RNA sequence: UUGGAAAAGAUUAGCAUGGCCCCUGCGCAAGGAUGACAUUUU
């Protein structure tokens, strides 16, 4: 039985879902037509992002790991 | 983690708020790891066994009981909504909506107040309650 | 112990006898008069005082 | 009486201090009409 | 029972006893209590003694059967403390009563009765 | 004198139930006071010419000895939409009434 | 004990004043009698009630000539 | 007399029953002192 068994009538969206950027958490997709090909693409556009991310990956990630490592010894 | 009682779909809800004849359903409709959530429950519980003669309390997750969303509009972190005999009690807060409470009150008489507000005029009757205090301005001087 | 469910009184619906020693305890024969009025026009004390 | 009943009790001078001060308080130059009609009653409210 | 209480009353002397004890209560020559009774032994004011075998322990009252051999006063054990209490008219248990002589009271047979009565007891 | 009065009396006690929500209770008593003292009739006064009740209503049950136990639980207990407030029938008619004028003056 | 007596002789008033509104609630009888020559004329006739009803309840329950008579001969005859 | 058109019950107060105590009367329980010279009633 849904929430109408009660007898009741009205008068994820929550704000703690919103983000000024972003908007919404949570994609539309998901669902819909994954496949073959769609994993193959999405391969293929994973390895793209994970290439522009090459740039200064070395740099970038000792400087958070350094800075996950000196909040965690901090705070 | 919260020694409250918890409802975790809709039948709890509905058989919870049809559950009492003669005490205010009180329901908090948020999540426990949120901070406005947890100040509210915090409050919920400083008075849960004060108003027991009187009202009875219940939280309730969204992501768990997501089907309350739509119709009681729980688009806000926390709301509390009052419940008696079946009848959703609103309260003219001065907030602008009086079906919820929407924010997470610091004073646990405020609340013990607004619960004895609604079980006087539920028990009275009215669909509608005035609150024993405005909370359209914060009131910090 | 919990605060009592708000019930307002059934009422007092009988009267005089023990009722009126009930008030004569604690709301009992007051002044009834001037005392409980502020006399609109006048000022009977010093302005400020209060 | 409760602590809410003693707080309307409280607020009951506040009610006859206002409508005592309600025709300057209750007009249009005070407060910018979004003028209410009170129900089953010719008064305009000025502000809520 | 308790062998040191001696002597003990049985069933319808007991009854005897706690209506006695009950009219002088009634009739205020009912002294309660071990002092008490221990007292109007001492002044010799006391008709007889009454005791209660289940009094733990029990020797807190047998020095009364020495005063009321030092005394000339007949001395008694009734089975329970409770019994004797509420036949004293007090719903607290009391282990020793003194009833006690007064001046002409109309207790005075059935005192006299009871006393002839309870000294056959202690054979 | 309404015609109706005598569809009750059996020299049997009326109970006296009012503050009932006009919107529904039209045979919500009946339901509510019936596993009491076997079928009995309950009436709810309901106004001509509007349909609308009045919020009283009477039922009849055939002994004082269930109508103190039924009197004691269902006072105030939830029955339609607002609790039920009970009291002893009047029944003031002409035949008593009468006889109270005679025992004014005496 | 004497608080015991009067507990209990409360307790007994209690439910005799209890089911004698009860009985008034059932509607058995009209409520009993509560209590310028008219006025207190009936009210002298029905004080005289009242008395007579006391004087009533003192006429039963009186051992009447022969009750005595067996009463006194169980006060006097014991169980040999 | 006839025809016709049309607060979910409040508040304040007085009397009485109730409580208590004294006394009287009645009762219940236990007392106290005393006075009197199996053949025939189917």
């Amino acid at each position: 039985v849904p929430g109408l068994g009660r007898g009741a009538t009205g008068f994820d969206l929550n704000d703690t879902n919103y983000d000024e950027f972003n908007g919404y958490a949570g994609s539309l997709f998901s669902s819909g037509p994954y496949e073959k090909d769609d994993e193959e693409a999405d391969a293929i556009y994973a390895a793209l992002d994970k290439r522009m991310d090459e740039r200064r990956k070395e740099r970038r990630e000792q400087r958070e790991k350094e800075e996950i490592e000196k909040y965690r010894m901090e705070r | 983690s919260y020694m409250l009682p918890h409802l975790h779909n809709g039948w709890q809800v509905d058989q919870a708020i049809l559950s009492e004849e003669d005490r205010v359903v009180v329901i908090r409709f948020g999540h426990d790891w949120d901070p406005t959530c947890m100040k509210m429950d915090e409050v919920l519980y400083s008075i849960a066994e004060k108003v027991k003669n009187f009202a009875v309390i219940y939280l309730v997750d969204i992501t768990e009981v997501p089907d309350f969303n739509k119709m009681y509009e729980l688009y806000d972190p926390c709301t509390v909504m009052f419940f008696f005999r079946n009848k959703h009690i609103m309260i003219d807060l001065g907030t602008g909506n009086n079906n919820k409470i929407n924010w997470a009150m610091e004073d646990k008489q405020e609340m013990v107040d607004i619960i004895e507000t609604v079980y006087r005029g539920a028990r009275k009757g009215r669909g509608l309650v005035v609150s024993p205090k405005d909370y359209s301005t914060k009131y910090r001087y | 112990k919990p605060l009592p469910a708000p019930l307002d009184g059934q009422r007092k619906k009988r009267g005089g006898r023990r009722y009126r020693k009930m008030k004569e305890r604690l709301g009992l024969t007051e002044i009834r008069k001037q005392a409980n009025r502020m006399s609109f026009g006048e000022i009977e004390e010093d302005a400020y005082q209060e | 009486l409760t602590n809410a009943q003693r707080s309307g009790l409280n607020q009951i001078p506040n009610r006859r201090f206002t409508l005592w001060w309600s025709p300057t308080i209750n007009r249009a130059n005070v407060y910018v009409g979004f003028q209410v009609q009170l129900d089953l009653t010719g008064i305009f409210m000025h502000g809520k | 029972v308790n062998p040191k209480a001696y002597p003990l009353a049985d069933a319808h002397l007991t009854k005897k006893l706690l209506d006695l004890v009950q009219q002088s209560c009634n009739y205020k020559q009912l002294r309660k209590g071990a002092n008490e009774a221990t007292k109007t032994l001492n002044r010799g004011i006391s008709e007889f003694i009454v005791m209660a075998a289940d009094a733990e322990p029990l020797e807190i009252i047998l020095h009364l059967p020495l005063l009321c051999e030092d005394k000339n006063v007949p001395y008694v054990f009734v089975r329970s403390k409770q019994a004797l209490g509420r036949a004293c008219g007090v719903s607290r248990p009391v282990i020793a009563c003194s009833v006690t002589i007064k001046e002409g009271s109309q207790l005075k047979q059935q005192i006299q009765s009871i006393q002839q009565s309870i000294e056959r007891l202690l054979v | 004198e309404d015609p109706s009065l005598l569809e009750w009396d059996a020299d049997d006690f009326r109970i006296f139930c009012g503050d009932l929500g006009n919107e529904v209770n039209d045979d919500i008593l009946a339901r509510a006071f019936s596993r009491f003292p076997s079928f009995l009739k309950a009436k709810v006064i309901r106004d001509k010419r509007t349909g609308k009740t009045k919020g009283y209503g009477f039922v009849s049950f055939k002994d004082p000895s269930d109508y103190v136990r039924a009197m004691r639980e269902m006072n105030g207990k939830y029955v339609g939409s607002r609790p039920i407030k009970l009291r002893k029938s009047m029944w003031k008619d002409r035949n008593l009434d009468v006889v109270r004028k005679k025992q004014k003056e005496k | 004990t004497k608080k015991e007596q009067k507990k209990l002789r409360r307790q007994t008033r209690r439910e005799a004043q209890k089911e004698l509104q009860e009985k008034v609630r059932l509607g058995l009888m009209p409520p009993p009698e509560p209590k310028p020559t008219k006025v207190e004329a009936h009210v002298r006739a029905q004080m005289a009630k009242r008395q007579k009803a006391h004087e009533e309840a003192n006429a039963a329950r009186k051992l009447t000539a022969e009750q005595r008579k067996v009463k006194k001969i169980k006060k006097l005859k014991e169980d040999i």
